[PDB]
C-alpha cells in the first residue's frame, strides 16, 4: 500500500503491440519505399508526457517575454536592420515548421512500426508549437518594437517579393510534396540537420550582438525540440535501409533534396546575417563551409554511410557557386526593395571595409554598384530613382529560376553565371543550374510556379503593391524601404511617380 | 441543457460565512483588549483553489524571467 | 480596363461563364475541357497562365454543387460526374500504369488521370487512391538511374526547343 | 570567466549606444497588432487567432488563401501540396474554422500537463490509500483487463485515422484541432495502458502485457464490427473531411461514447471501481471539447456556409448514412458482452435506456445540424438484436 | 515615450559602464550555494531546505535555534514571541522536521492550481456529457446534499484548529507544513461546497443554501460525536502539537478516513455518483499527502528524537487515548446514518470489513509508531455497536 505510478516508459514499452494487422493497413501516400514495421523509436514519450516537458518550457520562455524582458524594453532596445532581418527570419521560419506538420503528418502516415509512427506524431506536434513560436517572435516585435509594419501582416505582404517564392519550395513544398521519403530527406536529414538546426543557433547569436533577446529565449527554446526531430530522420533512412528500393533512389533523392534546401539557403541566409545586421558574428563563408561540407556532408552524412547513403555528389558545385551567392543576391534584393515587407539599407562605409576585408574582390564589384546607386540617389524619394531601373539601363536582366524560385542575374553576378533557356509546349523556362534543369526536364509537371515578372507583367509597380496591401497603417507610406532611417519614408506615389512598369524578361527571347 | 457548466470561487464563497457556527469555546485563544464583530466581510471572495491558481501564475512569470532571460 | 492579381475581367468573364452551367453533363464536359486546354506542361495553351489555377476551382465548385443534386448517394460515392464507375476507371488506369514500358509512357498515363478525374469528376476517395499506386509507379520509373542520361541527351529526350544556353 | 567573452548588444555599454543612436524617435508604424488583419471571431482578435489564421501559405486559388500563384513544387504526376481535390466538401473560406476553445499549442499543453502530473498524484494518493481493496475481482481482472484493454486499439485506431487529415487539411485552424483531436485519442489509449500497467503494481499476478486485450481486440466477437468499422474510417478513407467527420460525428459519437459513457462508466462504479472512471473522466472531457471544434468547422462553417450550405450537408448527411451501419453493427457486436457480466449487473431496460440516452445526443447534437432524418427506435431496435 | 524616462544600470550604457568597472574579476567567495551550513536530510541539499530552514529567528534557547538573546518585544505578562513553554513536546532541535513531499509555496500552489482548472474543465466535460442522468435521485437530494455537506463543517472546523498552530510552530519546516495541512482541509470543504453548488445549476430543484447540511451538523445525530470532537480539537486545544497531532494521526485517521473512503467514496458509484468521488479523490490524495507530513514530524523527529523519544511517546501515547475515545464515539454517532440508506445498500459484513480497514490501517500508520496497545477488535466492536 506504497505510494505507486506509471511513468512514459513503462507505458511506451507496449506501444508498438498497439498497431495491429490487416489487408488494408498501408500508407495512403505514394512511395518506392517500404519503412520496416519494426522500427524503435529513440524517445520513450506518451501524449502526457510530452504535453508537460514542452509546457516546462513555455512557461520559462513566456516567463521571459512576458516580465523581465519587456520591462527591460527588449522589443525596443535593438538594431535597426535586425528588427527589419526579423521580420523576415521568424515568419519564413514560421512557414517551414508549419509545413513540417503536414510533412510529419505524411510521415506518421508512411510509418507502419506504432513506434516510429509515434515519433514522427512528438514532431507533427513540436512543429506546431514551433509554428506558434515564430508567430509569436513576429507578435512581440510588431506589439513592442520599433517598426511593426511587415512584423504585423507578413503572412499576407510576404506575397509581394520574389523572395518568398524560394522559401515555399525549401520550407514548404518541398516538406510535403513528392514521395515521403524525399521530403523527409528534405526536411529532417537536409533541412534541420544542415541548415536549420545550425541555423537556429546562429540567428540567437546574431540576434543577441544586435541587441535583440527576443528571439533567443524563443528560438533557443524550439533548438531543445529539434534534438528529437533528428532522430526522426535517422529512423527514416534506417527503416528503409534494408528495402531494395533503397539502394535504387535513396542517393537520389537525397542529392536532390540536398541541391533544393542548398540553393536557397545557401544565399538567402548569409545575406540575411551580412546585410541585415550591424553587428557581425562570422562571415558567411566560414560558417558555410562548417556547416555543410564539414559537419553535415562529412560527419553527419558519413555516420549513415552503413545504410548506403554516400555524400552528395552535387556538393562540389553547391561549394562552388557558394562563396559569391549571398552577395549576388543582396544586388537583387535590394534593386527590388519596393517589393519587400521589410526595410533595407546599403552597406555603411565600416560595413564595406568588413565586406572587402573578409571578401577580397567585395568593393570593385559590388562596392561600386551600392555607391553609384547612392549617388543615384536610390535612398532618397524625391530621386525617382529604384536600383531596377539600373539594371535596366544597363541591360542586366534578372531571371526566376522555374526550379528554385530563386532569383538570379547571370550578367552581372560573380558567382554562377550560367543561364539555360528552353521552350516546351508554348512555355519559355528559365534555370541557373545543371541540377536545377535536370528536375525540371525529368519532372516538368512538378515545377509549374509562376515567378513575379509573369504574374506582374504589364503592371505598375504601385498597382501591385497597393493591391497585395503592400502599406503602413497610414495607407500611404510603403512598408518596404531603401533605408533604415526614420524620416523620409517613401510613399506609394513616390513609387507611382517612377513609373516602373514590370516586364517578362524571357519574352526577348526569340 | 447539456451546456458546459462549472462553479466559480465567487459561487462557493457566498456561502463561506455561514461555514462557523456557535458553539462552547468558539473565541479566540489569544490575549485582547477588542472584539472584532462576526459579522464582518472580506473583499476579495476567494477560495483555497483559486488562490493558488492566481499565485501560480505569478510564479511563473517571475521564475521563468529568473531561471530564463536574466540567467542568460 | 479591369486588371489585377485576385480580380481581374479575364476571372470576371469566366465567373459569368460558370454562372451559365446548369446541368451536370455540360459544366463537367466543360470542367474536363478547361484542364486539357488549361492544366499541366502539357496545357493546349499557357494563355491563362495567371488565372487557371483559381478558375478551375470555381469551375469545380459547380459541378460539385450540380453533382450532389443529380446523383443518388451510392452514385456520389462511387460514379464519376461522368457516370463511369469509379473502382473500374481506377482499377483500369492503375492496370494500364503498371504495363507501361518507361518513365515516358508512365507520365502521360498518370498526368492525363488527373486533367480527365480530377475531383469533381471522380469520387475523392477513388482519386487519392489513384494518386497514391500511380504516383509509386511514375517515382520508380522515373528516379532509376536518374543522373545517367547527359543534360544534352535529355533535353532531346524531354523535347524542349534549346533558345539559349550559357557557361 | 564571472562576465564571459560574448558581449550582448542589450547589456554591452558601446554596442547598446550605437543602437540607441540608430533608433527612431517612435515606432514607424502605430499598428501594433500582429494578425490585425484577420477577421475576428469573437468582440476582440485573440491571441489564438493571431498566431494560428493565415499560417498556411494557400493561395486564392483554395478558398480563402490570400497568396497567389501555383505551387513552387508537386507531387510527381502533379499533384498541389495542398488542394480542393483532396475533399469532397467546399466552402467559401477554410480558414473560418474557430476552435471554440482557442487552443493553440502552449493552451493545449499546459492543459494536458496539468492533466499529467494530477493523474500521478492521484495513483499515489490511490495506492498508498489501499482503495484497490474494495474493487470487485472479477470486474477487474475480467472488464478492465480485458474489455476495457480491447478498447484501447478501438481509441488507437481513430487516432490514426487523423493521420492522412494531418497532411491534408486546408487550413491552419483546422489542421491544428485536428491534430489535437487526434492527438487526444492516442492519450485515452496511452491512459487505458497506463491504468493497467498500474493495476499489475498494486495487484499481485495482474499482466499488463497488451497480448490479452488485443487478442481480444483482433479475434474476439465483442468488438468484432468496431473494429471492422475502424479499420474502414482510417484505412479506406481518402478524404480528411470524410474522416473526421464520420469518426467524431459518427462513430465515436455513437459506439464511442455508448463503450465509455454507457458501459464502463456506468458499471464500473457497481463494482467499486473508481479507477477506471478517474481516466474515462478525461476521456469524456476531451470527447466534449474535440465536440465544440468538430460542431464548429463541419455546421457552423461547412453546414452553414453561405454558399455550399445545400451541397455541404447533402455530403455530410451521404457520409452519416455511410457510416451509419457499419457503427450500428460495432454498437451490435458490442450487444454481447451484457452476457458476459454477473448475473443482475443490469438489464434489458437499462441498457436500451442507455442506447437511447446516446443516441439521442447523437441527434441533438449532429444529425439533426444538416437534417439527417434518424429514427431513433430503429436506430435502437437494430442494436438490440445484438443482445446474447 | 517609445524608450521610457528610466535609465536602467543593465542596459544603460552610462550607467553600466561605472557598474561593470567596479565589478571584482571573480566572485569574492566560491562558495554560491545559500543555506550550505544546513543540514542536508536527503544526498544533497534542496531547494525546499534552502529556502526555508532557519527563515524563523529562533535564538539558541529554542531547540535548534541559531541566534542569541531574548525576543526584543513580548506580550504584556512576559510571554515571549515563541517559546517551549507553547508545547508539552520537547526535542533536541525543532528544525529537523522535513516535509516528504518538499513543498514550499511554489511547488504547493502549482499543484493545487492544476488541481483547479482541471476540476472546472470536468464539470464543463461532465455537465455536456449529460452524465447526471444516470445518478440516484435519492443519494444525491439527502445524502450528498444534506449528509455529505453537513461533513464540510467537519473538516473546516479541522481547517480552524491550525490558526493557533500557525502562530505558535516552533519552526520554519513545522510551520510550513501545519499551513498546508489546514489550507488542504478548508479546501476539501470549499470542494463540498462547490459540488452542492454544481447539482445546482444542473439539476433545477437543488438548493445550495447550506441551511439543510449545517442543520444536520448542528442539531442532527448523525455527526454529533462528531461535532462534539472538533469543538474540542479546535477550541479547548491549546498546545499546537497536541492539536496538529491529535487532528491528523488520531481523529481524522479514523472518522474522517471512515466517512470519505469507508462510506460515500465507497458508496456514491453505487448509486450512479462518479461526482462526488471525483472531489473526495482530492480529499485522499490531500489526506495521503500530509500524513507523510505528519508522520515525518511526530515520529520520525519527535517520537524518535535521540534524546526525547520516550518522553514524546508518552506524550503522543496520552494524546492518543485522550481523543481516541471522542473519534470512537464520532464514529458511533455516524453508523446510525447507515439506516437512511435504501434498503439493500450495503450489509453489516461489509461495514465491519471498512471498518477494520480503517482501524488496521490506523494501527500500522500510527499507533504502532508510538507503540500505542490499540486493540482492533475492541474498536471495531464498540464503533459498531451503534449500528441500525
Ligand atoms: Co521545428
Ligand atoms: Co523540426
Amino acid at each position: 500500500r506504497a505510494p505507486t505510478s506509471v511513468n512514459a516508459q513503462e507505458v511506451h514499452r507496449w506501444l508498438q503491440s498497439f498497431n495491429w494487422d490487416f489487408k488494408n493497413n498501408r500508407t495512403k501516400y505514394a512511395t518506392k519505399y517500404k519503412m520496416a514495421n519494426e522500427t524503435k523509436e529513440q524517445f520513450k514519450l506518451i501524449a502526457k508526457e510530452y504535453a508537460r516537458m514542452e509546457a516546462v518550457k513555455d512557461e520559462r520562455q513566456f516567463g521571459s517575454l512576458q516580465d523581465a524582458l519587456t520591462r527591460l524594453n527588449a522589443g525596443v532596445r535593438v538594431h535597426p536592420k535586425w528588427n527589419e532581418t526579423m521580420k523576415v527570419v521568424s515568419n519564413f521560419l514560421e512557414v517551414g515548421e508549419y509545413n513540417a506538420i503536414a510533412a510529419t503528418g505524411m510521415l506518421w502516415d508512411s510509418a507502419q512500426a506504432a513506434e516510429q509512427k509515434n515519433g514522427y506524431l512528438a514532431q507533427v506536434l513540436d512543429e506546431i508549437r514551433h509554428t506558434h513560436q515564430c508567430a509569436y517572435v513576429n507578435y512581440y516585435f510588431a506589439k513592442n518594437g520599433q517598426d511593426p509594419a511587415g512584423h504585423n501582416d507578413a503572412r499576407r505582404t510576404r506575397t509581394i517579393g520574389p523572395l518568398w517564392k524560394g522559401m515555399k519550395r525549401v520550407f514548404s513544398d518541398g516538406f510535403i510534396s513528392g514521395d515521403a521519403v524525399e521530403c523527409s530527406l528534405n526536411l529532417q536529414l537536409v533541412g534541420e540537420a544542415c541548415f536549420t538546426n545550425p541555423l537556429i543557433v546562429a540567428v540567437t547569436e546574431w540576434a543577441a550582438a544586435n541587441g535583440d533577446e527576443i528571439t533567443p529565449t524563443v528560438f533557443l527554446s524550439i533548438e531543445t525540440d529539434e534534438l528529437r526531430h533528428m532522430a526522426n530522420g535517422y529512423q527514416t533512412v534506417v527503416s528503409i535501409a534494408n528495402d531494395p528500393a533503397s539502394a535504387k533512389y535513396l542517393n537520389t533523392d537525397l542529392n536532390n533534396a540536398f541541391w533544393t534546401q542548398q540553393k536557397y539557403f545557401t544565399p538567402v541566409l548569409g545575406m540575411l546575417f551580412e546585410y541585415g545586421s550591424k553587428f557581425k558574428v562570422e562571415p558567411w563563408v566560414k560558417t558555410w563551409d562548417r556547416w555543410v561540407y564539414e559537419d553535415w556532408g562529412g560527419i553527419w552524412i558519413g555516420r549513415l554511410g552503413k545504410y548506403g547513403v554516400e555524400s552528395p555528389r552535387s556538393l562540389k558545385d553547391a561549394k562552388q557557386d557558394a562563396y559569391w551567392a549571398h552577395h549576388d543576391l543582396y544586388l537583387l534584393a535590394y534593386a527590388l526593395w519596393p517589393t519587400g515587407f521589410f526595410r533595407l539599407a546599403l552597406p555603411d562605409q565600416e560595413e564595406m571595409e568588413w565586406f572587402e576585408a573578409n571578401y577580397p574582390g567585395w568593393y570593385d564589384h559590388y562596392g561600386k554598384i551600392y555607391e553609384e546607386w547612392r549617388a543615384r540617389g536610390c535612398e532618397d524619394p524625391s530621386s525617382g530613382f529604384i536600383p531596377l531601373m539600373w539594371f535596366i539601363e544597363n541591360n542586366h536582366p534578372i531571371y526566376i529560376d522555374r526550379v528554385s524560385q530563386v532569383p538570379f542575374c547571370p550578367s552581372l553576378a560573380k558567382g554562377a553565371s550560367t543561364l539555360r533557356v528552353h521552350e516546351y509546349n508554348g512555355e519559355m523556362h528559365t534555370f541557373s543550374d545543371q541540377w536545377g534543369e535536370r528536375m525540371w526536364l525529368a519532372e516538368p509537371e512538378r515545377y509549374e510556379c509562376q515567378n513575379i515578372f509573369e504574374q506582374y507583367e504589364g503592371r505598375e509597380l504601385s498597382e501591385v503593391i497597393a493591391e497585395l496591401h503592400g502599406l503602413r497603417s497610414d495607407g500611404k507610406t510603403l512598408i518596404a524601404q531603401p533605408h533604415v532611417r526614420g524620416d523620409k519614408l517613401w510613399t506609394l506615389d513616390d513609387i507611382k511617380r517612377l513609373n516602373c512598369v514590370f516586364k517578362n524578361p524571357v519574352k526577348a527571347f526569340n | 441543457n447539456r451546456a458546459p457548466t462549472s462553479v466559480n470561487a465567487q459561487e462557493v464563497h457566498r456561502w463561506l460565512q455561514s461555514f462557523n457556527w456557535d458553539f462552547k469555546n468558539n473565541r479566540t485563544k489569544y490575549a485582547t483588549k477588542y472584539k472584532m464583530a462576526n459579522e464582518t466581510k472580506e473583499q476579495f471572495k476567494l477560495i483555497a483553489k483559486e488562490y493558488a491558481r492566481m499565485e501560480a501564475v505569478k510564479d511563473e512569470r517571475q521564475f521563468g524571467s529568473l531561471q530564463d532571460a536574466l540567467t542568460r | 480596363a479591369k486588371l489585377g492579381i485576385h480580380s481581374n475581367d479575364t476571372r470576371d468573364a469566366w465567373v459569368n461563364k460558370i454562372a451559365q452551367l446548369n446541368t451536370l453533363e455540360k459544366a463537367a464536359e466543360m470542367l474536363k475541357q478547361f484542364r486539357m486546354d488549361h492544366t499541366t506542361p502539357f496545357r493546349n495553351s499557357y494563355e491563362l497562365d495567371n488565372d487557371y489555377l483559381w478558375i478551375e476551382a470555381k469551375l469545380e465548385e459547380k459541378v460539385a454543387v450540380l453533382k450532389a443534386r443529380a446523383f443518388n448517394e451510392v452514385d456520389f460515392r462511387h460514379k464519376t460526374a461522368f457516370g463511369e464507375d469509379a473502382k473500374s476507371v481506377l482499377d483500369g488506369t492503375v492496370a494500364k500504369m503498371n504495363a507501361a514500358k518507361d518513365k515516358w509512357e508512365a507520365e502521360k498515363i498518370h498526368i492525363g488521370f488527373r486533367q480527365a478525374y480530377k475531383p469533381p469528376i471522380m469520387p475523392v476517395n477513388y482519386f487519392l487512391d489513384g494518386e497514391r499506386q500511380l504516383g509509386t509507379r511514375l517515382m520508380e520509373l522515373r528516379n532509376l538511374n536518374y543522373y545517367d542520361t547527359p543534360l544534352e541527351e535529355l533535353r532531346k529526350q524531354r523535347g524542349v526547343r534549346v533558345v539559349h544556353l550559357q557557361s | 570567466s564571472m562576465l564571459g567573452e560574448r558581449r550582448r548588444g542589450l547589456t554591452d555599454p558601446e554596442m547598446a549606444e550605437v543602437i540607441l543612436k540608430a533608433l527612431p524617435e517612435a515606432p514607424l508604424d502605430g499598428n501594433n497588432k500582429m494578425g490585425y488583419f484577420v477577421t475576428p471571431r469573437w468582440k476582440r482578435l485573440t491571441e489564438y487567432e493571431a498566431l494560428t489564421v493565415y499560417a498556411q501559405p494557400n493561395a486564392d486559388w483554395i478558398a480563402g488563401g490570400l497568396d497567389w500563384g501555383d505551387w513552387t513544387q508537386k507531387f510527381h504526376g502533379g499533384r498541389p501540396s495542398w488542394g480542393n481535390e483532396t475533399t469532397e466538401l467546399r466552402t467559401v473560406d477554410w480558414f473560418k474554422h474557430r476552435d471554440p476553445l482557442r487552443r493553440w499549442h502552449a493552451p493545449y499543453v499546459k492543459d494536458k500537463a496539468e492533466e499529467w502530473r494530477y493523474t500521478d498524484r492521484f495513483l499515489q494518493g490511490y495506492s498508498a490509500d489501499g482503495q484497490i481493496r474494495a474493487m470487485n475481482p472479477t470486474w477487474r481482472d475480467e472488464f478492465i483487463n480485458r474489455y476495457w484493454g480491447a478498447f484501447l486499439f478501438n481509441e488507437y485506431g481513430l487516432f490514426n485515422a487523423h493521420s492522412q487529415g494531418a497532411r491534408e487539411a486546408l487550413s491552419d485552424v483546422t489542421r491544428v484541432s485536428l491534430a489535437f483531436w487526434g492527438f487526444d485519442k492516442i492519450d485515452i489509449a496511452q491512459m487505458i495502458q497506463l491504468e493497467r500497467g498500474f493495476l499489475a503494481k498494486i495487484v499481485p499476478g495482474f499482466d499488463e502485457s497488451t497480448a490479452v486485450p488485443k487478442a481480444e481486440w483482433t479475434n474476439g466477437e465483442v468488438y468484432k464490427s468496431a473494429r471492422l468499422a475502424v479499420e474502414g474510417l482510417w484505412q479506406e478513407v481518402f478524404d480528411w473531411n470524410e474522416s473526421a467527420f464520420s469518426v467524431h460525428a459518427v462513430y465515436d459519437a455513437l459506439f464511442g461514447q455508448f463503450v465509455r459513457r454507457e458501459f464502463f462508466q456506468r458499471l464500473a462504479p457497481r463494482f467499486g471501481d473508481n479507477l477506471t472512471p478517474f481516466f474515462i473522466n478525461q476521456a469524456q472531457t476531451y470527447f466534449q471539447i474535440a465536440k465544440q471544434g468538430v460542431q464548429d468547422l463541419y455546421y457552423n462553417c461547412l453546414g452553414d456556409d453561405p454558399e455550399f450550405s445545400d451541397y455541404n450537408r447533402t455530403v455530410m448527411r451521404n457520409w452519416t448514412g455511410k457510416w451509419l451501419e457499419p457503427t450500428i453493427a460495432a454498437l451490435r457486436d458490442f450487444m454481447g458482452l451484457f452476457a458476459k457480466l454477473p448475473a443482475g449487473t443490469t438489464d434489458k431496460e437499462e441498457i436500451t435506456a442507455s442506447l437511447y440516452r446516446v443516441v439521442d445526443d447523437w441527434i441533438e447534437d449532429y444529425a439533426s445540424r444538416i437534417d439527417f432524418k434518424a429514427d431513433r427506435d430503429q436506430i435502437v431496435k437494430a442494436v438490440l438484436a445484438g443482445l446474447k
